[PDB]
């Protein structure tokens, strides 16, 4: 978001959610 | 006198590795004097 | 109303607080004649001081009371102050308070005896001793940066950050202007021109100030100096006799950068500044590199800054920017600092009065140092 | 008066301050008091013996750093009081403490005396209209906008996990461990000493923290990266000097998963998360694995999510859907929650008024704390 | 192996060498390489440009002293290798290095690169059958004949405390500080210049070390004796000149208890001992206070036991029995331990063979060394 982007401690180029595979 | 006291003392040097290796849990050098 | 009096081993710079330049500047020397049992003429002074001792070099034995920034003969030192106050300045020591200057890491005995004389002998209303290196910052108006105040007696490097000194980072070297003069006399004698006597030593010092310069590349300059006779200059003595200094011209000042020549068994003046910065905090090193100040009259050699820049840059990191601060008026930079500090209304509280001396004792000077 | 309440996120590393309604914290500064260690010699030097926030960061080399709070517990209250005074000062928010209510965010399972003394400051020393203490985990849910989820908040001072389901918080399933970001910095320092780089000074430890943040990745398989030759990533110090971190890069952050490395008889961070879920009733366990929320600064390590998910998957039951959601503003999530909660009209009933505290005392805070 | 192992105590001040079984080290010489600074003119004059041990002690005035190792870290490896060559030479042990196994005793928490390079020399330059490196603290326990005890080994180079219980060593409770005997000698030199005694030369610094050993007492109350007028205790220099040491006797050695005097942000020797015990488990703390073992040359100062016991008693818990044990041969304790350990048959299994080193490399030293 461009609003929070001004802050120094922002995560960039990272996935939002880590999840397991649905298929066994 | 100090030599006589420690004369028959032994250590187990099998599997010994003091180094900062992460693999395979905790290690304690010198197992026993068996 | 206050007096600034720098107690230099070579030259005594004295004047009133607020003045731009010192009023009275004379050599700190006492000349006693080599008188025999044979009758002498009229108008004969037992001991000459300053310009008089410099005028009558022929007969007078010139003895510097200060050796390596330490007062060896205190009785003669009092006669220098007496000539400074009564004769040169034309002022009573009872009227004005006196600001004095000390070199860093000096013997404790100097401050103890210094304060005793001024309060007891001269009966001054107040006396404050200041560090020469600290005063030189006031002249440049800089709170941060290291100073290389090289005098006739000793050379010292005192790094100060935002007006805070690092006492552990202070380095003192006995190598100074007076040792360079003695070195020049020896190598000139090897060339042919012999200088032995005290009067001749002073003449060689006057020659040194005129001819001698710092080389950027020592080996390349000596190689070129050996090849061509373009660097060779003539000098006219007090007598009709003329001398050709030759390659020894730029050889004398090299000892500052390579003390091995004189045999000091110490690091060079460029290494002392670097070593002091390494002893300093890692954060402030950047600012010390940016603000390397050169002070005193021993840094008035032509091209000393060029040699210093090269040597410090080699020692310093490649990414770091090294800036040397060398103002035209370095010689009087310490005294001007004293005049600025003495003029400041804040310093009015820092003065030690006669009453404070009588109550506490001479030990009061040790408490009110830093 | 209903003046807008001030949100104060009392973090171990950095304190985040601002008024309710603000989207981001305006004023974020390090949580420590820097005092000058060196002696003042100049008359125009830096004034004050106390430096907080950007003044301390700029003039770090001069100052001696000392953290008042350790593992989210205020050791020195005198220093903690001055930091809250700094929040209200002209440099930070610049408002009267008597006009605005405050919203404080403390860690879970702290001593009762800690809250009592902290409250005394905001009611007695500061005449604050109203004070409300809130949980870190509950605020994170307002920021994320989810009623159901496990909040794993791994900070610099403390790491804790609080499972909250559809607004309800299970107080018996809350797990807290003392080992946090500050312990990894100390553990990395040990590896730098083994390489041969000494950082004894309080200022130098802040550079070690910066080195960790710049160049430190979490290994997915420790035995693979242990065996494989590690790339020696150079870091440039303020002076210019380069340090090769090498294998210590991934060995330092491993402490979070194996506390036996530092030599602490405790569970790993991955065990804390799963164990907290396993303590909850059978019905909710599957939903808690579905709704996992990461927070705190110690989650910012490269490959944190990948390693954590692998460790949770091994400990977690077979054929269960594990979805770990990380907000991009991991550091600022807690404060953002505070602003959202504070903006609500229900907040008027939630806080304890100055008059209410004076009548009942500490008891009111203890009842409403959780 | 039939050939007795050689014990080499690589101390910063003096290297102690001898064969296992020997009651005392036969071969003890200062750890530095002296090179002649003056020019050789006559035929039949002293042969060689390198002087080590008694030859350097006899003709010290001619030579320039240069210590290869500082704080137990080899600065110049070329010089350190030549001294190890001197240990095997006709003047010292007079034996082949390839015939006898070696036992090296380095300080704890030293750089890995120092240990790696040091070992490489004894396998590459010297064709040694087997090398085992041992800790200073562990060897001291063999000499005393105790499995349980805290070993406070304050050497010339480094001061460290290692708590060991019934053979077990807690590696996380080990505390190391660079400040040691050599730093007090440099710190005393500072006071000698302030008093007005110059010792610029590397040979003159060795006289300052001799002055320190002869005339220095540790005050029970430092501020009391600092204020009180001190008796000017005279010392006779090698040439015949008399120097008055005065207050510098007790003000110089105080550095061990107050590192803030030099300006280093480290713990005092008394804090190192107690802090190392406090890190240990609650059950063992009382036993570690009961079993305290002093080692190293820097404990030989008059009133060390009286000052240390007073400082430990203040820091230590109330109603705890504090017994400080001093071996009569404090200086030789570490070497004797090496001889005792080396004489044991269990020592054979501890060895790293030449063949083993060639196969594994540097890894073998890290795997088998503690
Ligand atoms: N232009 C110059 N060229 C060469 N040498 C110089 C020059 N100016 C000064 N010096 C040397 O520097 C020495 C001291 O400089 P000076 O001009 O006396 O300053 P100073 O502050 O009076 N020294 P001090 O007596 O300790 O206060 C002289 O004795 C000369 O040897
Ligand atoms: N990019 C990063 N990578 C790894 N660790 C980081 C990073 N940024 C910050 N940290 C660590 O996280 C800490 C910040 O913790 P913080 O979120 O302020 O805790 P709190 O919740 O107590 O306020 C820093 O001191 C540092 O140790
Ligand atoms: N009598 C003494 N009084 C005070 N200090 C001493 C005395 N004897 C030796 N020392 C100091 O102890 C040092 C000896 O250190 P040492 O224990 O031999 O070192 P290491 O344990 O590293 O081999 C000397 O260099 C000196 O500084």
């Amino acid at each position: 978001d461009p609003k929070y982007a001004d802050l120094p401690g922002i995560a960039r180029n990272e996935p939002d959610v880590y999840e397991t595979s649905d298929l066994p | 006198a100090a030599y006589d006291k420690f004369k028959d003392k032994r250590v187990g040097t099998k599997g010994l590795d003091f180094s900062d290796r992460i693999g395979k849990t905790k290690r304690t050098g010198y197992e026993s004097g068996e | 109303a206050a007096l600034v009096v720098d107690n230099g081993s070579g030259m005594c710079k004295a004047g009133f607080a607020g003045d731009d330049a010192p009023r009275a500047v004379f050599p700190s020397i006492v000349g006693r004649p080599r008188h025999q049992g044979v009758m002498v003429g009229m108008g004969q002074k037992d001991s000459y001081v300053g310009d008089e001792a410099q005028s009558k070099r022929g007969i007078l034995t010139l003895k510097y009371p200060i050796e390596h920034g330490i007062v060896t003969n205190w009785d003669d030192m009092e006669k220098i102050w007496h000539h400074t106050f009564y004769n040169e300045l034309r002022v009573a020591p009872e009227e004005h308070p006196v600001l004095l200057t000390e070199a860093p890491l000096n013997p404790k005995a100097n401050r103890e005896k210094m304060t005793q004389i001024m309060f007891e002998t001269f009966n001054t209303p107040a006396m404050y001793v200041a560090i020469q290196a600290v005063l030189s910052l006031y002249a440049s108006g800089r709170t941060t940066g290291i100073v290389m105040d090289s005098g006739d007696g000793v050379t010292h490097t005192v790094p100060i950050y935002e007006g805070y000194a690092l006492p552990h980072a202070i380095l003192r070297l006995d190598l100074a202007g007076r040792d360079l003069t003695d070195y020049l006399m020896k190598i000139l004698t090897e060339r042919g021109y012999s200088f032995t006597t005290t009067a001749e030593r002073e003449i060689v010092r006057d020659i040194k100030e005129k001819l001698c310069y710092v080389a950027l590349d020592f080996e390349q300059e000596m190689a070129t100096a050996a090849s061509s006779s373009s660097l060779e200059k003539s000098y006219e003595l007090p007598d009709g006799q003329v001398i050709t200094i030759g390659n020894e011209r730029f050889r004398c000042p090299e000892a500052l950068f390579q003390p091995s020549f004189l045999g000091m068994e110490s690091c060079g003046i460029h290494e002392t500044t670097f070593n002091s910065i390494m002893k300093c905090d890692v954060d402030i090193r950047k600012d010390l590199y940016a603000n390397t100040v050169l002070s005193g009259g021993t840094t008035m050699y032509p091209g000393i800054a060029d040699r210093m820049q090269k040597e410090i840059t080699a020692l310093a990191p490649s990414t770091m920017k090294i800036k040397i601060i060398a103002p035209p008026e370095r010689k009087y930079s310490v005294w001007i600092g004293g005049s600025i500090l003495a003029s400041l209304s804040t310093f009015q509280q820092m003065w030690i009065s006669k009453q404070e001396y009588d109550e506490s004792g001479p030990s009061i000077v040790h408490r009110k140092c830093f | 008066i209903a003046n807008q309440p001030v949100v104060i996120d009392n973090g171990s590393g950095v304190i985040k301050a601002g008024f309710a309604g603000d989207q981001i914290p305006k004023y974020c500064f390090p949580n420590y008091v820097g005092r000058p260690k060196h002696v003042r010699v100049m008359a125009g030097a830096l004034e004050g013996d106390i430096f907080i926030g950007p003044k301390a960061e700029e003039h770090r080399g001069l100052l001696s750093i000392r953290y008042p709070m350790e593992h989210g517990i205020v050791k020195d209250w005198n220093d903690m009081e001055r930091i809250w005074q700094y929040v209200y000062s002209k440099d930070q928010l610049q408002t009267f403490s008597e006009e605005h209510p405050v919203l404080l965010t403390e860690a879970p399972l702290n001593p009762r005396k800690n809250r009592e003394r902290a409250a005394e400051v905001f009611f007695e020393t500061f005449n604050v209209p109203a004070l409300f203490i809130s949980m870190q985990a509950v605020l994170s849910l307002y920021a994320t906008g989810r009623t159901t989820g496990v909040v794993l908040d791994s900070g610099d001072g403390v790491t804790h996990a609080v499972p909250i389901y559809e607004g309800f918080a299970m107080p018996h399933s809350i797990m807290r461990i003392d080992i946090a970001g500050r312990d990894v910095s100390r553990f990395l320092r040990l590896y730098l000493r083994k390489e041969g780089y000494d950082f004894h000074s309080s200022s130098e430890f802040e550079i070690v923290k910066a080195i960790k943040e710049r160049a430190c990745y979490l290994s997915i398989n420790p035995q693979k990266d242990e065996t494989l030759e590690t790339e020696k990533a150079q870091y440039y110090l303020p002076d210019g000097s380069t340090i090769e971190i090498g294998p210590s890069r991934f060995r330092a952050p491993e402490l979070l998963f194996r506390p036996d490395l530092i030599g602490e008889e405790s569970e790993g961070i991955h065990e804390v998360l799963v164990f907290a879920i396993q303590k909850s009733d059978m019905d909710l366990r599957r939903t808690l694995f579905s709704n996992i929320v990461l927070s705190g600064g110690s989650t910012l390590f490269k490959g944190f999510g990948d390693r954590l998910l692998s460790e949770v998957k091994k400990l977690a039951p077979k054929d269960v859907k594990i979805r770990i959601s990380a907000p991009q503003e991991r550091l600022y999530s807690t404060w953002i929650g505070g602003s959202i909660l504070a903006s609500l009209d229900t907040f008027k009933k939630m806080w304890v008024s100055k008059k209410e505290y004076e009548e009942d005392g500490a008891r009111s805070i203890h009842r409403k704390t959780f």
